């Protein structure tokens, strides 16, 4: 579970934050732990104080999550991050490290999807698939 | 030379594409 | 009523009219949801 | 008064009249050239402001030296508006 | 249907406004028209600028070789060029009955 | 136009995005082309008119 | 009336939007397009009586292109008259009335299309009921009727080829001018 | 979504999901190669069409391909 | 900053280049009298006007131990040398405010 | 000090500030009759209306291609009505599109809402136009 009472970072505010979309529409949280108070860069622009413990931050996109992500394990050293989607309604998805392992490190469990067992080279011609719902890369 | 009836003609003969232009145009 | 009037009436309604109609029409069909 | 979201602000008008006075004073001082007469800023604005008045729709022209009085004044008036409003702020701890 | 009237509205245009008539007595030196302005953004200088070939209201000149081509083929009248207008339109209502018809 | 006051009564159905990338390259080309053409059929008109 | 009833159902399969807003092949049409004829037989008559005697001034003289701008032009370097200027002035006045009517109706009166969910009105049919008085039956008689005669009258004029006035003058026996 | 596949000359080095900002691709088991890995793309709903992983993928030809396909809020990179 | 001054390039390009546009269109349809112009409708640079003035009669005035201009190009004499024209005051109309709008913008 | 997160939320896309957030421009927009309370669509739109017809005949009257001519302020006026016309329709349109079967609390953000309001700014509209011609063709 999320946890929406967790404290957020220090942060005087800026204009590059959330818009009505976000509201209405999906919004994503970060949330993680860091060993001590540090400034980091916002996604967002502008410098923002690390709380000591537990971090919760929303954005409008996945993308701007996964960016402090990266961030927080390259400059901080912090792999402990958690990325999920928020409805309007209340419903809350947890997306990444999908299965707790992040994706770039095999994991056993997981299935391949949208794999195919030839080469590039040898997809079908656009003439073949002509009046049909088909595509040539399927 | 030309008279207001034929000007009148041509524009009342002009409904007839116009009315069938709509049915074409609807039809696709 | 004579042939030289019709210019005045016609061009204000094919220019001023016309266009707005056909305008108001393509914005009501495009935002429709069905 | 709220100069912002929840932020109380002063707004002492005695900085306007502290200002005013600041300003007017030594500006009544006299000159020597030839656009202030034997008369200081303040008075060569307040005879031009008068003058015009007496000609009361008509506005001043382009060559009518209120202009330049009337800038010149203002200039001070406001350099002194301006120091006198953050000084206040100094003693009332905005920082 | 759209071809045949644009050419409709092209025989119709020069009927009614144009100086075919006049124009055939002398081609080498009197301008052809194409139709009548309106326009009321024209001020009046404008106005007596495009009022300057022979007629009394205000017109293009056409560059497009209509009056002769027409003239070559051998139409006389506005009456004949009218009811090529007419007959044009009739087409171009066929044309299109018969796009309708063939989606039935 | 969101934190405008008054404006922001309004709101767009549509979300306003700059053109596609091929979208461009239609609409600039159809600019030169237009201009092309409507530069050249005047000077052509008007230089053979104002001569002869 | 299987012919009539059939042809509106066809019409409003074609165009449904139009239909359901009472616009087109509907009895809301037919009532409120009755309205404007019959008024419109009036405007006429009162136009037929008002230049026989001689209410517009200076009718025949023509506008000056100085004081009124370029709109006084028409086709072939011809000037509207007063009398044409002052019966377009006439209608302005009525369709300004008729623009708030449709956008901000009376809570009572008539409104213009059909509400969201409405069905339209029962089709009258060859002959409707007659009923004497401020009736809806009496109002749609009279709207039928109404716009019968404007038919006529303009198809007199075109195919004999006499003014719409002067058909309208004769048919009342020379009454207005 | 746009559509993202992989195809059977992957030699699963990892760096198209390492490349990928919106994180629609993760690694799975394989026999196929040495690297006993294979690229997966099970999250396409996320993906952009930044074509970052393309850039990543050092087999010739590609190993992932992006076909762009239906605009959706995500995959435009809306944040109003 | 990056909306308002988008803002400020969108006004300050209608009411400068606009102007011409105008102005070409009022000319080609035969209404010189529609024009804004110094014949017409003028937009006379008011400030500019009044600066000048003031750089003309600072010399003796608020420039006490001054002669003469810093510029002609402000007022006073035509300096000329052999018979030609070496600098002289630049009047500042209609064609001088718009061209002044097109530059800030 | 002055400046601070909007709504005391930092990650909100705006800030408080002064021209935002100060009471003077609390003051203002509240009590304009857009915002202003237990005022009904209608009066919303009646007022506003009012308020731009009035001020839309200047420009036509003083500037228009009949400005020199003995009928300019009529122009002028003719010139409003028609522009009056133009935003009702804009106004219809946008109502039209905008709104359907949700009948949220606000009340204007309504279908029947905002046709109440959009009556009331043609109205209004007309009436403060036709309230500026009667000024200007006396004085
Ligand atoms: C407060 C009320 C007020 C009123 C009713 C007017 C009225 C007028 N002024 Mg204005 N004027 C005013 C204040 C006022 N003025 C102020 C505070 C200034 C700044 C100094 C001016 C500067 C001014 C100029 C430069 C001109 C006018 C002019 C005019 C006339 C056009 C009109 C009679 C014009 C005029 O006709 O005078 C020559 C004109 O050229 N006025
Ligand atoms: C022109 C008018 C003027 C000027 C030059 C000053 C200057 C000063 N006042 Mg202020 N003061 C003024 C009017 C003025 N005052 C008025 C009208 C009031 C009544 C409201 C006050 C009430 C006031 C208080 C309560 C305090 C001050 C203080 C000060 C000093 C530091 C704060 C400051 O404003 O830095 C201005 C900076 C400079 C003058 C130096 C920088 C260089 C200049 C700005 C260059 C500008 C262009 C080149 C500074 C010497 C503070 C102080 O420390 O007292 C000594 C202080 O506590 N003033
Ligand atoms: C170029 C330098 C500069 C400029 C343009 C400003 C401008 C301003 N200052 Mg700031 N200020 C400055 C330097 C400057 N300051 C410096 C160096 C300090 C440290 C001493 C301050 C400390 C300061 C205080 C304490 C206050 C201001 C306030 C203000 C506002 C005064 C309103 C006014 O002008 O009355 C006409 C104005 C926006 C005042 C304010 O809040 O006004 C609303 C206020 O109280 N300033
Ligand atoms: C509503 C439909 C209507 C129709 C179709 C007619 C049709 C006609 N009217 Mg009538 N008329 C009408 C209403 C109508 N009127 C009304 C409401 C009045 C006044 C209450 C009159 C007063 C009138 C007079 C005085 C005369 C006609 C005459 C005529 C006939 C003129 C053609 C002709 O010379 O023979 C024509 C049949 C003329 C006629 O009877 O023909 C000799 C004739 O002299 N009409
Ligand atoms: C941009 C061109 C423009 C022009 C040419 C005018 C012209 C006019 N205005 Mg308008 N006005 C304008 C823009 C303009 N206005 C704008 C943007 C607003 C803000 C909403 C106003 C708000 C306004 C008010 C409140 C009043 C005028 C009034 C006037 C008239 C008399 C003003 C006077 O002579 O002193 C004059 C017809 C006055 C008038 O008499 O109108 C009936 C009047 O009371 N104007
Ligand atoms: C872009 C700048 C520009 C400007 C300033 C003008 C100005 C003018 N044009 Mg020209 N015109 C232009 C571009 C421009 N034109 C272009 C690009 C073309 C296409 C070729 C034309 C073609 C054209 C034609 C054909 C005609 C004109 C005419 C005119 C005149 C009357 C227009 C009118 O009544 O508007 C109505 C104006 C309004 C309804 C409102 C204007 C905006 C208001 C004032 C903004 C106020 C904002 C306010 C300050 C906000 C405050 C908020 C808060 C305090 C409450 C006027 C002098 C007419 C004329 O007769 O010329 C003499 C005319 O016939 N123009
Ligand atoms: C294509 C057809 C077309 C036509 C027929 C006109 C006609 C006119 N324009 Mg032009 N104009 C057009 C296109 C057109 N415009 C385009 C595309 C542009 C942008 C470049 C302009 C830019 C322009 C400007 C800037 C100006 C004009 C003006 C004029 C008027 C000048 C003559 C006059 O002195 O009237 C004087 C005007 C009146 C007496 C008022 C007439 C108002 C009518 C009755 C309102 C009717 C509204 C309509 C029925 C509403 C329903 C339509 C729709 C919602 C369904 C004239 C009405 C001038 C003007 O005066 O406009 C107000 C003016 O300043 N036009
Ligand atoms: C699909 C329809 C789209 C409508 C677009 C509206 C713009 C076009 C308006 C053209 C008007 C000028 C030409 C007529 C001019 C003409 O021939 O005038 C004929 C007639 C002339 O009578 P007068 O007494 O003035 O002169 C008669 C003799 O002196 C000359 O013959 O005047 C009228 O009938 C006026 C009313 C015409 C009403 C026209 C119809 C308006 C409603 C729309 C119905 C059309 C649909 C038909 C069936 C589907
Ligand atoms: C006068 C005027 C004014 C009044 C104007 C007014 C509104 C004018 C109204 C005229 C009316 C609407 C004519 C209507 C005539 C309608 C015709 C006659 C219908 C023929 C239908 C056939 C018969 C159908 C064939 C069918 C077909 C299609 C299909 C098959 O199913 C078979 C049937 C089912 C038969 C003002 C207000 C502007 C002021 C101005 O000052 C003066
Ligand atoms: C042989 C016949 C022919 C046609 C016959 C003929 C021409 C029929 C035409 C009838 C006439 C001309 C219209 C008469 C109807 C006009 C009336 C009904 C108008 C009422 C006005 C109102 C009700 C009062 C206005 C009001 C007044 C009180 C004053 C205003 O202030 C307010 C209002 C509220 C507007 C054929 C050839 C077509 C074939 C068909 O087979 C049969
Ligand atoms: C300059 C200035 C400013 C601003 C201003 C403004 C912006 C204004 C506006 C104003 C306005 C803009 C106004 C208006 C008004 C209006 C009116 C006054 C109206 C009236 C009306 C009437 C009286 C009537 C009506 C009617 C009628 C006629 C009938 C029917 C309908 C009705 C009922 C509607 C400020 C403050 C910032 C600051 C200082 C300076
Ligand atoms: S195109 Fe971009 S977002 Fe999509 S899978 Fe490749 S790297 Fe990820």
């Amino acid at each position: 579970t999320l946890n929406l009472k967790m404290p957020s970072p220090s942060f005087g505010g800026s204009t590059g934050g959330w818009l009505r979309s976000a509201e209405n529409e999906e919004k994503y949280a970060i949330t993680w732990i860091s060993k001590n108070e540090e400034v980091f860069e916002m996604p967002t622009a502008g410098a923002a104080l690390m709380r000591s413990g537990e971090n919760l931050l929303y954005f409008a996109r996945k993308e701007q999550c996964l960016s402090l992500g990266t961030q927080l394990k390259t400059q901080f050293k912090i792999d402990n991050y958690k990325i999920y989607r928020v409805f309007p309604n209340g419903e809350i998805q947890y997306l990444h490290p999908k299965d707790g392992v992040f994706p770039e490190k095999v994991n056993e469990g997981r299935k391949a999807i949208n794999t195919l067992t030839r080469s590039i080279g040898k997809n079908p011609d656009p003439v073949v698939v002509k009046f049909i719902n088909k595509q040539t890369f399927e | 030379m030309i008279n207001d009836s034929q000007i009148f003609i041509a524009l009342i003969l002009s409904l007839v594409p116009a009315v069938l232009a709509l049915k074409l145009a609807r039809e696709l | 009523m004579t042939a030289s009037y019709l210019p005045s009436i016609l061009v204000p309604i094919i220019g001023l009219v016309f266009p707005f109609i056909s305008m108001a029409l393509f914005f009501i069909y495009v935002e429709q949801e069905e | 008064f709220q100069i912002s979201e929840d932020t109380p602000f002063d707004a002492n008008p005695l900085v306007i009249i502290v200002a005013l006075l600041g300003w007017t004073l030594p500006a009544s001082i006299p000159s020597n050239i030839p656009i202030l007469h034997g008369t200081g800023l303040t008075q060569a604005f307040f005879t031009s402001i008068q003058s015009n008045l007496a000609e009361w729709p008509k506005g001043p022209a382009l060559d009518d030296p209120f202009w330049l009085y009337m800038v010149l004044w203002h200039v001070g008036l406001f350099i002194v508006l301006f120091f006198g409003t953050i000084g206040y702020g100094i003693s009332k701890n905005r920082v | 249907a759209i071809i045949f009237l644009w050419t409709s509205g092209n025989l119709f245009h020069v009927a009614w406004q144009g100086n075919f008539e006049k124009w055939i007595l002398n081609p080498t030196k009197i301008k052809p028209i194409a139709h009548a302005i309106w326009d009321p953004h024209f001020g009046q200088a404008a106005l007596k600028a495009f009022s300057q070939t022979g007629v009394d209201y205000p017109t293009n000149i056409s560059y497009s070789g209509l009056y002769h081509w027409w003239y070559t083929i051998g139409i006389r009248t506005n009456n004949d060029l009218y009811l090529g207008a007419l007959f044009l339109l009739v087409i171009s209502g066929l044309f299109l009955f018969a796009g309708w018809l063939h989606l039935q | 136009h969101e934190r405008t006051p008054l404006a922001n009564l309004i709101k767009w159905k549509d979300k306003p995005v700059a053109l596609s990338i091929v979208q461009a390259r239609l609409v600039g080309l159809a600019h030169f082309a237009v201009g092309y053409i409507l530069t050249y059929a005047p000077f052509v008109i008007a230089s053979t008119v104002g001569k002869f | 009336l299987g012919i009539f009833r059939q042809a509106m159902k066809d019409f409003a399969s074609e165009y449904p939007d139009f239909v359901s807003r009472g616009l087109g092949v509907t009895s809301k049409a037919e009532r409120w397009n009755g309205r404007h004829a019959m008024f419109g037989l009036l405007a006429i008559v009162l136009t037929g009586y008002a230049k026989g005697h001689g209410w517009i001034p200076n009718a025949d003289q023509v506008l000056d292109m100085q004081q009124w701008g370029t709109l006084v032009m028409e086709g072939f370097n011809q000037k509207i008259t007063n009398e044409r200027a002052i019966v377009l002035v006439a209608h302005i006045h009525v369709l300004l009335v008729s623009i708030a009517a449709a956008i901000a109706p009376f809570s009572f009166q008539d409104r213009l299309l059909l509400r969201p969910g409405e069905k339209d009105e029962e089709p009258a049919g060859l002959l409707p009921p007659f009923k004497l008085g401020l009736t809806k039956e009496a109002e749609l008689w009279n709207g039928r009727l109404a716009m019968l005669g404007v038919t006529f009258i303009v198809a007199t004029s075109i195919i004999t080829g006499q003014s719409i006035l002067d058909v309208v003058n004769k048919g009342l026996g020379n009454i207005l001018y | 979504a746009h559509n993202v596949k992989i195809y059977d000359t992957c030699i699963g080095c990892t760096q198209c999901v390492r490349a990928c900002p919106c994180d629609v691709l993760e690694m799975v088991p394989w026999d196929g190669c040495k690297a006993l890995q294979i690229a997966s793309a099970p999250r396409t709903e996320d993906c952009v069409g930044c074509k970052r992983c393309e850039t990543a993928c050092p087999t010739d030809f590609l190993s992932i391909r992006v076909y762009l396909g239906a605009e959706t809020s995500r995959s435009m990179g809306l944040a109003y | 900053i990056i909306s308002h001054l988008n803002w400020v390039c969108i006004f300050l390009g209608f009411h400068s280049f606009g102007l011409y546009i105008h102005n070409d269109t009022m000319r080609a349809l035969g209404r010189p009298q529609d024009m804004f112009s110094d014949v017409a409708i003028q937009l006379q640079p008011i400030f500019a006007q009044w600066i000048q003035n003031c750089h003309s009669i600072a010399p003796g005035n608020t420039a006490p131990n001054v002669l003469a201009t810093t510029s002609y190009v402000f007022g006073g004499d035509i300096i000329s040398v052999g018979n030609k024209i070496a600098i002289m005051p630049m009047s500042l109309g209609t064609a001088d405010f718009m061209v002044h709008h097109i530059h800030a913008f | 000090d002055f400046i601070k997160p909007y709504n005391d939320d930092p990650f909100v896309g705006n800030l408080a500030t002064p021209i935002n957030t100060s009471s003077l421009t609390k003051n203002l927009l509240g009590n304009l009759p857009i915002y202003r309370r237990r005022l009904s669509p209608l009066l919303r739109g009646l007022e506003i209306g009012m308020a731009h017809g009035y001020f839309f005949i200047g420009p036509f009257y003083k500037l228009g291609p009949l400005r020199n001519s003995e009928i300019a302020l009529l122009s002028g006026f003719l010139s409003c009505v028609g522009l009056i016309i133009f935003l009702t329709v804009g106004l219809l349109l946008y109502g039209n599109t905008s709104f359907d079967k949700d009948e949220s609390k606000d009340q204007l953000q309504t279908s029947e809402g905002w046709n109440q309001f959009t009556a009331g700014f043609l109205v209004g509209a007309i009436g403060g136009a036709g309230f500026a011609y009667l000024i200007l063709v006396n004085l």
